[PDB]
């Protein structure tokens, strides 16, 4: 009953935090992607597909962070409203309460093991093909109103632009062929009421048609080839990476003791930085192995030091 | 009343300045981590620390709106949780008076925001860029009915491979003049050599003609409209408006700067109204967490509505002054509910 | 001066915690607002102060409607509030706490403000700590500085919230002497307290509110010999 | 069984809050740990429970040292805690509140765990409200569920923190019967409370902790006649 009480609380508040971090971590990136789309450097209709393909990438970080934060909010609530004094006072320690959530942490470890090993590469594989398809945009696709856009041998100036990136107005095109048009609808561009000049050939017209990574490789291809340090860092990042859930379990148990007057959220910001120091260390370990300076053995060592430090602090 | 006013102002001012010191230090450390992955042979760790350290005034300028929000939350939260705001009302000090005292603390940050924007950020930005990477090239400009392309432009008044194309009200060519070098002597005229000028065929060893390009604004062409200081931005916009059309990315930058002091005060008033309203009797950690959600919510909302002003017809004033007016109205309503 | 209070009412989570609470208080008179915990004695007390907005009711003070006024607009009319919790200005000295509120007074100039501050410190015997920070004084000494600070605003009705809260039986006489001193100063005192043994010893006219309504009224002698109060609040033995 | 506490001490911010507090409580005996507010009666109580770490002294339970054991390790020895504030599992059913601690017991199987829960609900007259949430009950009924839950852990000494806190005079007698019933159950009860008048009415041995040290000891009649207590704590007029 006490295990089901905690699992229901942790799952409920971890999913709230995970959905709260997804809205913030990728809401900021979606807005940044919208900023690129507002300048024509990215199709406005695909920026929702980019967020879809980066779901496993961000949820790779949010899931340990959501589990860690959700664990301390639950354990903070037990301390704040005196449910821990009656649990300790009945013979159930805080370490014992954290050991009742090992079956839950194993489920979250398996879930993130799926993200890190399968969907994070799969999401990054489709995103890389999609993003490279948006890097070929040039010419009238990158045009901006009241500005000159130069892409290779093309210089395009549009006096106005619709809400969608079509129906240009007051168009100036330069190579040397100079083309000026009153209207242009979209590379294939249909120019309306325009003039074409060669720099001396002049040709007025009424209409005219102008015709100017190892991070995403499948885990199957990375199971072998451990000799290459680049694959060694990435494959180790996918195998020892999911075990940050366990470290997020025994470190949230250690750093959750809070006074009733201090609050449920008192130990969040101090202890999110202690958790983030683990991830920053693990990102700083992934790069060195990529340059063949540290070796793949340092992934469990980074987790073990934080695992032992959290276990020792919870037993002081 | 002065003793009460000093206590409320000083407590909030130390919380607004204390949060400012912490938030800048964290952003310098966090930015340095991201800048530590770009090291190379000519860009060492020390060279990457100066580039981040020189950017501190620009990180400082963008933290002031969110440090004033958290400062008023923590500054008044300490007063509220200690039951000090209750006994100011118990003697006859209104809610709008206590808000006015907090605004005095924020007015120090607004003045600091002006000093950074006008005299500090545009200088350290130049120093920061020189640390990493160590005049506009291919400049395309329109001056009314004339299109001017200069391959090389210098702030001291030097040009290379000028090309000016003239047009009519009916958009018909007159002259496509080309030069090799150009010099600036007076406004509205530039001296140049090898004036191979078409006429609808002519040549000239040396002759000046009228063009509105000025070397003073040459160094502002490459600078993003957001990064330009208000003194630089308004002067540049006035220069473009006199000869061409100002792009909507400069109008948005102008409105995002003139409404910067009013977004700092409005976000403080929202913080004060939350202390007297929803965030009353809450923990200090919960107030700090909520103050972080309002800060991100405001930063994302002002970022998104800035972008939305560049894609939609209405003027950027509506999108920039939108949240500021609504948060002031909503924040002042939470104060009316007491 | 009379603080007429009529037909108070307030609901929380669609449950009317207070239902038609009405009582009258006069200046220079101690009135105890008592009752079972959670039955509306605290909520009816806070709606007099202004912390809790009044859903229904009328609060009058000398033919002057205070119903629509906020907490501070009533406080300028002569209603004082002394919070149960520590409400001293922590980073301000004890003399600065009293001086902080004395400057709010409009009918006092700088010459008599210092004289008024000196006698307020002498009245409550906090002169020896007048230079110490409010966060570094004893609970008994701090509470005397909070009452002295409240008297700096010249209130006509001092509404005390839980005055005998965490007060040892040795120092319960000190609180009674303070409360009796407020009455002798011409200030009506409204006391809400869980400690009903001593609140029924200084109050001249007590109101027992149970189930959200006033169930009894009168002197403490009449309150004790009240069948409904004995059955509901005080018990058979008291 | 005799809980023995010797020479407790604790310094907060370089100020010795508790200085040489020592008292003895036996099983089946009600002991009231009283004293002036802030004089160390609250801190000395917490060192007995285990909330605040000891800084000097020892705690014994029949020559079985408990000073080094944490709060949960003493609870397995038979020491219970009842917080003054609402400590019920808010989103758990009252039957589940008692059951969540009954499943902790190792000497009870499913057959006799339900029997113990059924009689615990009936012993406290909460079997009618046994299907409601912990946070959706009356204040009087909630505390009866916290004591039934505490008895599910089968304690030998119950350390009550402010039992007469926010309690109307009508319902003070109800708590008296509960504490009297705990003594009749063979469970020693240690009471710390600001309401000295009613705490002295059930305890048979009271300790007055002043200026950080125990200055009085004995029956409530002996405490009242003590001239040292009446000068610092109780006052000249008290009965
Ligand atoms: C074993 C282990 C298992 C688990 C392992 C996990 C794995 C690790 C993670 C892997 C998954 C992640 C995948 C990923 O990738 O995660 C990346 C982001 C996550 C990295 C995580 C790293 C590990 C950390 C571990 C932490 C664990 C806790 C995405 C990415 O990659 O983002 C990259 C993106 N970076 C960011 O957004 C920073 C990221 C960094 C966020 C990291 C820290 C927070 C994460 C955790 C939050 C936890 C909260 C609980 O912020 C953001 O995500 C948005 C903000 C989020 C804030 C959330 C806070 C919530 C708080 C709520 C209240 C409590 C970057 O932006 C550019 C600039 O934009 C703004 O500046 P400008 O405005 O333009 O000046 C930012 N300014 C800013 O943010 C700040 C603004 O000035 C505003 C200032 C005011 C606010 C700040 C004041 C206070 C700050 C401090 C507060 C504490 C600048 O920030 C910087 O300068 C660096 C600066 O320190 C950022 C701010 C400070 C840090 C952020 C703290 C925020 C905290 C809020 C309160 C707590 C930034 O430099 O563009 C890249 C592409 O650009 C380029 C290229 O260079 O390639 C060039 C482009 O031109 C274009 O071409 C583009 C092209 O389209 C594609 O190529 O490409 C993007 O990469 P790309 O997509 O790959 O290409
Ligand atoms: C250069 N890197 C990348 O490209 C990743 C890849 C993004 C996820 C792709 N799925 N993006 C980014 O850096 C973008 C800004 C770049 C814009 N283009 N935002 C920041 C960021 C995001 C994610 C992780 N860290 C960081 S910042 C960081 C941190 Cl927190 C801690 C230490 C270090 C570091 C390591 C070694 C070293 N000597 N100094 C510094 C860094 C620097 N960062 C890096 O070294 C990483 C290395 C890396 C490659 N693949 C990874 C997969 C997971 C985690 C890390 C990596
Ligand atoms: C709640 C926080 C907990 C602790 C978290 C600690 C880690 C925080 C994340 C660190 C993020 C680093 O953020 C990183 O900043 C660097 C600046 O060097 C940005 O870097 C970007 O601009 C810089 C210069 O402006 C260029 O040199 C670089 O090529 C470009 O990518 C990265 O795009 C951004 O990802």
């Amino acid at each position: 009953i006490i295990r089901r009480y905690l699992v229901k609380q942790v799952v409920s508040t971890s999913l709230v935090v995970i959905a709260l971090l997804t809205l913030i971590m990728m809401g900021g990136r979606l807005i940044k992607y919208f900023g690129v789309a507002a300048q024509g450097r990215l199709d406005a209709g695909v920026l929702f597909s980019i967020i879809g393909y980066r779901m496993p990438e961000f949820l790779t970080l949010i899931l340990p962070l959501g589990f860690f934060i959700g664990l301390m909010l639950v354990f903070g609530r037990l301390y704040v409203d005196h449910e821990m004094a009656v649990l300790n006072g009945s013979g159930i320690s805080r370490i014992r309460l954290g050991q009742l959530l090992i079956p839950l942490a194993l489920v979250f470890l398996v879930i993130q093991g799926i993200l890190m090993l399968w969907m994070t590469p799969w999401g990054l594989r489709q995103f890389d093909q999609l993003s490279s398809s948006q890097a070929v945009r040039t010419g009238f696709d990158l045009v901006r109103p009241k500005e000159f856009i130069s892409s290779g041998p093309y210089t395009i100036y549009a006096g106005d632009l619709s809400e969608d990136r079509k129906n240009l107005k007051d168009i100036f095109f330069y190579q040397d062929v100079m083309i000026l048009a009153k209207e242009a609808t979209r590379n294939v561009v249909d120019l309306i009421q325009g003039r074409r000049y060669e720099i001396y050939s002049q040709a007025e017209f009424q209409r005219y048609r102008l015709r100017l990574k190892v991070e995403a490789l499948p885990s199957s291809k990375l199971w072998n080839k451990w000799n290459d340090p680049v694959i060694a860092s990435e494959m180790g990042w996918r195998v020892f990476g999911p075990f940050t859930i366990v470290i997020a379990l025994m470190m949230a148990v250690a750093l959750c003791e809070v006074s009733p007057r201090q609050g449920r959220y008192y130990r969040l910001i101090p202890a999110i930085f202690i958790f983030a120091s683990l991830i920053v260390l693990l990102i700083a370990i992934r790069t060195r192995i990529s340059r063949d300076e540290l070796g793949v053995w340092a992934y469990p060592a980074a987790l073990a030091v934080y695992g032992i430090a959290a276990a020792l602090f919870s037993r002081k | 009343r002065r003793i009460v006013a000093k206590h409320v102002t000083k407590t909030t001012a130390l919380a607004m300045l204390g949060t400012t010191i912490v938030l800048v230090i964290l952003q310098v450390l966090f930015t340095y981590l991201g800048e530590l992955s770009n090291l190379k042979a000519d860009y060492s760790a020390w060279q990457a620390f100066l580039y981040v350290l020189w950017g501190a005034p620009r990180y400082l300028y963008e933290i002031l709106p969110i440090s004033a929000l958290i400062g008023a939350i923590l500054g008044l939260g300490t007063l509220a949780s200690n039951s000090e705001l209750i006994v100011m009302r118990s003697v006859g000090i209104s809610l709008w008076r206590i808000v006015g005292w907090v605004i005095r603390s924020a007015l120090v940050l607004v003045l600091l925001s002006f000093a950074l924007s006008e005299w500090v950020v545009p200088y350290t930005n130049e120093r920061a860029n020189s640390v990493k990477s160590h005049e506009v090239r291919g400049y395309w400009s329109r001056e009314g009915q004339r299109f001017i392309y200069v391959d090389y432009a210098n702030s001291q008044g030097q040009l290379k491979r000028i090309q000016v194309v003239d047009f009519d009200d009916n958009y018909r060519l007159k002259s496509v003049t080309n030069a090799e070098q150009g010099q600036f002597v007076k406004d509205g005229q530039w001296l140049l050599n090898h004036s191979q000028q078409m006429a609808i065929l002519a040549n000239a060893a040396k002759q000046p003609f009228s063009l509105a390009l000025q070397p003073k604004y040459v160094h502002m062409v490459t600078i993003d409209p957001e990064d330009l200081s208000f003194s630089q931005l308004v002067s540049f916009m006035n220069y473009m408006r006199e000869y061409s059309q100002v792009p909507k990315t400069y109008q948005l930058a102008f409105w995002k700067k003139v409404a910067s002091p009013f977004a700092l005060i409005t976000l403080v008033l929202v913080a004060c109204s939350f202390i007297f309203g929803p965030l009353r009797q809450q923990s200090m950690g919960f107030r700090l967490v909520i103050a972080l959600f309002i800060g991100l919510g405001f930063y994302y909302l002002q970022d998104f509505l800035g972008y939305a002003s560049l894609v939609y017809n209405p003027s950027p004033a509506w999108f920039v002054l939108g949240p500021i007016v609504l948060m002031f109205v909503a924040g002042s309503y939470l104060l009316y509910r007491a | 001066q009379t603080l007429c209070i009529k037909h108070l009412a307030k609901n929380y989570s669609k449950r009317w915690v207070v239902k038609d609470v009405s009582f009258e208080m006069q200046s220079g008179q101690i009135v105890g607002l008592l009752g079972p915990n959670g039955a509306g004695k605290t909520t009816s007390f806070y709606m007099v102060v202004g912390l809790v907005r009044m859903d229904k009711g009328e609060i009058h003070l000398d033919n002057l409607d205070l119903s629509d006024l906020a907490m501070h607009e009533r406080a300028r009319k002569g209603i004082g509030y002394l919070p149960q919790e520590a409400s001293i200005f922590r980073k301000l000295t004890i003399a600065e706490n009293i001086m902080a509120i004395l400057e709010t007074r409009k009918d006092l100039n700088k010459q008599q403000r210092q004289q008024r501050l000196q006698e307020l410190l002498n009245d409550f015997k906090i002169t020896h700590i007048k230079d110490s920070l409010g966060m570094s004084v004893s609970g008994g000494e701090r509470r005397r500085a909070e009452i002295a600070r409240a008297l700096a605003a010249d209130p006509k009705f001092m509404l005390l919230d839980e005055p005998f809260a965490g007060v040892d039986p040795i120092s319960v006489g000190d609180i009674k002497d303070i409360i009796r001193n407020l009455k002798d100063r011409g200030i009506g005192v409204l006391i809400t307290d869980h400690n009903v043994r001593e609140t029924l010893a200084i109050c001249e006219h007590a109101y027992i509110v149970s189930e959200g309504a006033v169930i009894a009224e009168g002197s403490p002698q009449d309150i004790l010999e009240n069948e409904q109060v004995r059955k509901v609040y005080l018990g058979d033995d008291f």
